[PDB]
């Protein structure tokens, strides 16, 4: 339903509110009534002595949607004052009449669902980069590109682990207090947006890796012997530069139009799509060439089968990403699993297939072996 | 001192480098060829913007076991076959089951009975392919047994690690066949295959 | 006359089988059992030589250790500062299928060959521009196999229509023709001296030859294969070969017979190249199995294995002080080893 | 030093029988691939039978499918080569030749080049 | 014909071999053991050099 992120922007715009009702409320005459002032909880105006102040509950709360006609309750003192019951402690208050969600506590299947999935795919993905920098007989432009996707996958689970621990640590520390200056002062902070957008640059960059390794196989297959290091270069900045080409302006354009929340409200849906659209057409792309390798493979083997084309069906399926494409408000709930689960995954899958399992890798793994027999 | 030849020596291999990764740029794109059916003839054609150099071998001893193995890191082998029949299937048995051209493929061309090959008597027309038109059934027959007969040798201890690409007598099918094996074996650095 | 010919032919080959057997009352294993064996003896890659194009088949040191040269079938003659791993020159082929290199011992010319049957010379002391072809060597009818100096003025030649040939660079005709191998000739070693070279072919037999009198003198026929490398023990009475029966053997050019035989039951592919060490104790062979192996020349055991290339072993030379070794093979990648 | 040395041959009827052993030294016999080939008179080499280095795989030209059968024997580094239903054009100097190599199942024997590991032969008429 | 001017060339090559002296095999591989002994202080394959005087480090 609703966060404590969301919450705590609804507390902002409370915050605003109440001090804008403040400002015009007119003066009151009489002047032996109370100082208006925020409680950090509610708006408070003048307090009429020996009278109850009441107004209604905060509508930022979480739990305010199911008991909204609740109300707090303030008392004034006859001497014009709240009731401080000591120089020292806040005033008296009532707020007992709402009490009693969060998206981190009714999904933490999911969450840890993906959560071991981003690092088993990590852990594969370094031993895998390790391995393929380490044999050196298997550097080659194919596996230049493999280490780049690899790459890309560990900064995406990066990504997703910075995420998940700075919101668990800035959680543990907005334990049972409300006042959250440091979240002031991170989220009006320039560095949140930052983090944000080398996240999603991050995600693009994964995105874009498959759409060069999907971009390469069909290169290798369907056109000639081309320069390999000029296509090697090309194929490096279409996977870490273009990114930049449309996640830098989306940053520019939230920025510069919206420049509330850390980029997190969308609010327009048209700051999505300039980013989104980019990711679209690389799954697009990439599901494109995997039915023209899936053809490809098809013809080869006319000239049973379904067995060896099922197998390099399952082969192909991580390397290029496509379930995005049928991955691509009402009973979301399944989608997301779906979603997360065979994402978090994507990366261990990849660097099994082309590592682990990867027939020149084992070749290898088997000449090392008989070198360390020797020894 | 030591520094200003080392200088020059390294700005050597630079220039060095920088002339082998041209040749290496033009290397590739070549698709080298032997055929078989100065010492060496070479033969260049361009079909659709990729060159193919094929080789064919002039003043060369009958005993071709030994510089054969040049020939290991060809596109493909392209055999002739012109009873001189049965030498060539042999010759051609011989290439097949070669220990350094088990990773080259062969493309096949074929040419120009019953007494020669007594199991051409129980032969059969196969179904899965169609003869040319105005092809007499006898002539179909014939030709097809002569292909099949190397098949059943091509199809001996193939592994899928190389194939045979039989053809009746083109330049055009030796591009097509070529860039059939490139496709195979960039799937099977995929492990698609 | 053909069968009574062949008859006394086989009655004098029995003749020199007595003879040498006259002479073989103790073998080189039995005098050599006292020896304190080597052990394992390891080897590094020091410089891993990275540029050719495609399979590397023929390599040759320099006299001062510190030049070699390489051939590959891309088309390319490199040569290689083996300190520095700087490549000093990169000589283009006019044949693509090179088959042999030689380099000379003053370093001012290199050669190559292979299936064009030219051994074209190239000149390295490069008085007006870069490296020229200097003279070309046409006259063989098979494939230049292999190819080593006597000097600046004249070089042996191997080629695969079963003759050897010496040949003066200055005229550029035959010396004299080595017509006596009935099988392709595949490698040449010349001794110390320079007075005698041998040479093993494909008739599973090793001739020795005289490079003046251009007349066999002796012949080796211990092998069960056909020979691919042959190189002379350092003292130049004795000399090893390789050949694809996946045995090493050493013959003695006094004993006119095979002294000791260097066999393995796991091993099972041929023997691509033949090098001797400064000493000659160790013998280092290449091999089809994806690895050379360090062979002790008197007790007949693997004191050592090379194991670090990728592909096939073609060829491997040994540094004329033995510093290090250099390890060629169609990975395209030469290897230093010491 | 590899010699082959053919026995057997002459003078025999059209349609009989006539067996060819040939005694192979100076190599081991059980791990290479040996084949007979023939050269009859104005006509180069011919490929006839070949066997596996054990035995496991046999074939034969179609000229003398069936009529001809090899064996081998590796007790005591043997080849033979047994032809019934001689026809008159059978005729021809039998050769037994060997695999360069080991382990190996290509040959490149049939050279007129008088290949090295390949016996003198013996005549054969019909 | 060539077929028998050549076996009778080889012949003739292998009668002029046939008469060379020859050595005890014993005495050979003492005279190898003499070489490889004599040389093996020397060769830096067989004894390894310390890495500060070797050329390739
Ligand atoms: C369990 C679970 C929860 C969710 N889910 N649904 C939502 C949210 C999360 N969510 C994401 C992380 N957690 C979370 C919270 C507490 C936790 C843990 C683990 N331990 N503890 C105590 C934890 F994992 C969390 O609840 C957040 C609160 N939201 C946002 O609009 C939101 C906050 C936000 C903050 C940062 C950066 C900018 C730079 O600085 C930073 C501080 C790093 C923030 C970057 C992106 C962000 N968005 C977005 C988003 N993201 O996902 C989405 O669907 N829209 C859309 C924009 C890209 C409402 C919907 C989804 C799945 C599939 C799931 F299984
Ligand atoms: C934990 C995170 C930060 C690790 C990041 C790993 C990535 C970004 C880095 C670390 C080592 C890098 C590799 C080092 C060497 C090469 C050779 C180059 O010719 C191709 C790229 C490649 C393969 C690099 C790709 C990027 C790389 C894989
Ligand atoms: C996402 C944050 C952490 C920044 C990390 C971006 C990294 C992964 C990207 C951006 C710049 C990229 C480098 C740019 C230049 C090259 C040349 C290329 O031939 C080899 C890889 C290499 C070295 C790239 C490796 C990957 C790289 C380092
Ligand atoms: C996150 C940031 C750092 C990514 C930066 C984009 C990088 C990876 C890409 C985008 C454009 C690319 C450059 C495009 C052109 C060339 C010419 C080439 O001969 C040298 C490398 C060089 C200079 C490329 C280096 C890598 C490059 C800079
Ligand atoms: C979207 C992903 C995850 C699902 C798998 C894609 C499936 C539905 C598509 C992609 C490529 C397609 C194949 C492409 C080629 C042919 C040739 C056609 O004459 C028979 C079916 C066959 C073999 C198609 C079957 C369906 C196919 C395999
Ligand atoms: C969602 C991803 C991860 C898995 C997708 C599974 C399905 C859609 C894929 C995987 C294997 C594929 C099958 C592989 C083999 C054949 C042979 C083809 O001639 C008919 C279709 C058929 C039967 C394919 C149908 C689609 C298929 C079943
Ligand atoms: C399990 C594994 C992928 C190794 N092998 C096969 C083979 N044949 C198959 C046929 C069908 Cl129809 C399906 Cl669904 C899966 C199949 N898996």
């Amino acid at each position: 339903t609703v966060s404590l992120w969301e919450t705590v922007q609804k507390w902002r715009e409370y915050r605003r509110q109440c001090q804008r009702s403040l400002t015009e409320d007119p003066p009151p005459a009489t002047d032996l009534f109370c100082n208006r002032t925020f409680d950090e909880y509610a708006c408070w105006p003048d307090g009429e002595p020996g009278s109850f102040v009441n107004v209604s509950c905060p509508w930022y709360l979480p739990w305010a949607s199911s008991v909204p006609q609740g109300h707090v309750y303030r008392f004034c003192t006859a001497e014009g004052l709240w009731l401080q019951k000591d120089n020292s402690s806040l005033p008296w208050r009532d707020l007992s009449e709402c009490e009693e969600s969060s998206p981190e506590e009714q999904l933490l299947f999911l969450y840890i669902i993906y959560t071991v999935g981003y690092a088993l795919s990590f852990s594969a993905l370094v031993i895998a980069s390790a391995i393929l920098l380490g044999f050196r007989h298997l550097h080659c432009t194919r596996n230049y590109i493999h280490l780049n996707l690899f790459a890309s996958f560990i900064l995406r689970a990066l990504s997703v682990f910075i995420k998940d621990a700075a919101l668990k640590w800035m959680y543990s520390t907005a334990a049972q207090q409300h006042q959250w200056d440091g979240l002031l002062s991170y989220q009006d902070s320039l560095s949140c947006r930052l983090v944000f957008l080398l996240m999603q640059y991050c995600v693009a960059a994964n995105y874009y890796w498959l759409l060069v390794e999907g971009v390469y196989l069909y290169t290798l297959l369907a056109f000639s012997v081309l320069s390999e290091q000029w296509i090697f270069r090309l194929y490096v900045s279409i996977g870490w530069g273009v990114p930049l080409l449309f996640v830098v302006p989306w940053g520019i354009v939230k920025y510069l139009y919206e420049d509330e929340g850390c980029w997190t409200r969308n609010s327009n849906m048209n700051y999505w799509l300039i980013i989104r659209l980019p990711i679209l057409f690389a799954i697009g792309v990439n599901f494109l060439i995997f039915v023209r390798v899936i053809c490809i493979v098809v013809s080869k083997l006319k000239a049973d089968i379904k067995c060896r084309l099922a197998k390099s069906t399952l082969t192909l399926i991580p390397l290029l990403g496509t379930h995005e494409v049928i991955f691509a408000g009402t009973l979301r709930f399944i989608k997301l699993f779906t979603e997360l689960s065979f994402t978090s995954f994507q990366g261990l899958m990849v660097a099994i297939l082309y590592c682990f399992v990867n027939n020149e890798v084992q070749l290898e793994f088997r000449k090392s072996w008989e070198r360390w027999r020797l020894e | 001192d030591q520094r200003n030849e080392e200088k020059a020596q390294r700005e050597a291999n630079k220039k060095i480098e920088k002339q082998l990764q041209k040749d290496k740029q033009v290397y590739r794109a070549t698709h080298r060829l032997l055929l078989l059916g100065s010492g060496i003839f070479e033969t260049k054609f361009q079909v659709d913007k990729v060159n193919f150099h094929m080789f064919d071998v002039g003043a060369q001893r009958d005993e071709r076991r030994k510089w054969i193995q040049c020939f290991n890191d060809v596109t493909a082998i392209i055999f002739v076959v012109d009873n001189r029949l049965q030498a060539a299937l042999k010759l051609f048995d011989s290439i097949w089951n070669n220990k350094w051209l088990r990773d080259t493929s062969v493309i096949l061309f074929l040419n120009k009975i019953e007494d020669y090959f007594p199991e051409f008597a129980r032969y059969t027309t196969p179904e899965d392919a169609t003869p040319e038109p105005g092809e007499d059934p006898r002539v179909t027959r014939a030709k097809y047994f002569i292909r099949d007969e190397f098949l059943r040798i091509s199809t001996a201890s193939g592994d899928g690690r190389h194939y045979c690409y039989p053809h009746f007598t083109n330049i055009r099918r030796v591009f097509n066949d070529c860039r059939d094996i490139i496709q195979r074996m960039h799937l099977r650095q995929y492990e698609l295959l | 006359e053909l069968d009574q010919l062949r008859q006394e032919a086989e009655q004098l080959k029995n003749q020199i089988r007595d003879a040498r057997k006259a002479c073989a009352d103790a073998t080189l294993s039995q005098i050599t059992n006292n020896i304190d064996p080597v052990g394992r003896i390891q080897m590094r890659t020091r410089r891993t030589l990275r540029g050719h194009l495609a399979k590397i088949y023929a390599m040759h040191w320099g006299t001062d250790s510190r030049l070699l040269v390489s051939a590959s079938q891309d088309g390319k003659l490199i040569i290689w500062d083996s300190y520095t791993t700087n490549k000093v020159h990169a000589i283009p082929l006019r044949s693509s299928w090179v088959m042999t290199c030689a380099y000379a011992p003053s370093g001012n010319y290199v050669a190559c060959g292979g299936l064009d049957n030219i051994c074209s010379i190239y000149n390295l002391k490069t008085r007006e521009g870069n490296v020229r072809v200097s003279r070309e060597l046409a006259g063989h009818t098979g494939y230049l196999s292999c190819c080593r100096f006597l000097d600046d003025n004249q070089i042996v030649t191997s080629s695969g229509d079963t003759t050897c040939a010496l040949w003066d660079i200055e005229t550029g005709q035959q010396t004299t023709t080595f017509t006596g191998h009935t099988g392709d000739v595949m490698s040449l070693s010349l001794a110390p001296d320079t007075r005698l070279f041998v040479s093993g072919a494909c008739d599973a037999s090793a001739k020795l030859w005289d490079v003046r009198e251009g007349m066999c003198r002796q012949t080796f026929t211990g092998h069960e294969s056909d020979i691919n490398a042959i190189c002379f023990f350092p003292n130049g009475n004795a000399f090893a070969t390789g050949s694809d029966d996946a045995t090493c053997r050493l013959f003695d050019l006094r004993a006119d017979q095979e002294l000791m035989t260097y066999s393995h039951d796991n091993i099972i592919c041929g023997i691509t190249s033949v090098s001797f060490s400064k000493s000659g104790r160790l013998l280092l062979a290449g091999y089809d199995d994806f690895n050379c192996n360090v062979w002790d020349a008197l007790k007949a055991d693997r004191a050592g294995v090379l194991a670090g290339h990728d592909n096939r072993v073609s060829c491997l030379g040994v540094t004329d002080d033995g510093m290090a070794v250099a390890t060629g093979s169609w990975d395209s990648f030469l290897k230093i080893w010491n | 030093q590899v010699q082959l040395q053919e026995s057997g041959g002459g003078l025999v009827q059209p349609g009989g029988s006539l067996r060819l052993s040939c005694a192979a030294s100076g190599f081991t016999f059980s791990n290479y691939k040996m084949n007979w080939v023939r050269q009859a008179p104005g006509k180069g080499l011919e490929w006839v039978s070949d066997i596996s280095q054990s035995g496991a795989s046999i074939s034969y030209t179609g000229s003398v499918k069936g009529r001809f059968t090899i064996s081998r024997d590796n007790a005591k580094n043997t080849l033979y080569l047994q032809m019934n239903s001689l026809k008159p054009e059978d005729t021809a100097v039998y050769y037994c030749a060997r695999c360069p190599a080991p382990f190996t199942r290509d040959c490149f024997d049939v050279t007129s080049t008088t290949y090295a590991y390949r016996g003198q032969g013996t005549q054969v008429t019909v | 014909t060539a077929s028998i001017a050549q076996a009778r060339k080889l012949v003739e090559q292998l009668k002029m071999e046939a008469n060379i002296d020859r050595i005890k095999v014993s005495k050979a591989a003492a005279d190898l053991m003499a070489y490889c002994e004599a040389h093996a202080k020397e060769d830096p394959l067989l004894t390894p050099v310390p890495a500060s005087e070797n050329p390739f480090r």
